[PDB]
């Protein structure tokens, strides 16, 4: 699986 | 608590993916988060989230929520070690008190405010 970077927009 | 992530992978093979990611990013934080097993919320279709260790816990609640897509009467609380974490915390000093053995935070949700309910 890879990770989805969060970002406030 | 219970994960999926941890009944798909062992902890040898999170250990390794949390250390890797966490040597590559210093300012940001790997978080696992999943549904409270009895929550009647929306699932998620991604669960292994890169944050940034300066996003405080309320915007990652605020960003979160809109992927969930939630009614705005619909309740939404967080849980960090069965406890519901601090708002004006950032995401890496929740990681720093937090964090398990395999460098991952693990963060469930539910429209419970308690975990299991």
């Amino acid at each position: 699986s890879t990770f989805t970077n969060i970002s406030l927009a | 608590m219970k994960f999926q992530y941890k009944e798909d992978h062992p902890f040898e093979y999170r250990k390794k993916e949390g250390e890797k990611i966490r040597k590559k990013y210093p300012d940001r934080v790997p978080v696992i988060v999943e549904k409270a097993p009895k929550a009647r919320v929306p699932d998620l279709d991604k669960r292994k989230y890169l944050v940034p260790s300066d996003l405080t816990v309320g915007q990652f609640y605020f960003l979160i929520r809109k992927r969930i897509h939630l009614r705005p009467e619909d309740a939404l609380f967080f849980f960090v070690n069965n406890t519901i974490p601090p708002t004006s915390a950032t995401m890496g000093q929740l990681y720093e008190d937090n964090h398990e053995e395999d460098y991952f935070l693990y963060v469930a949700y539910s429209d419970e405010s308690v975990y299991g309910k």
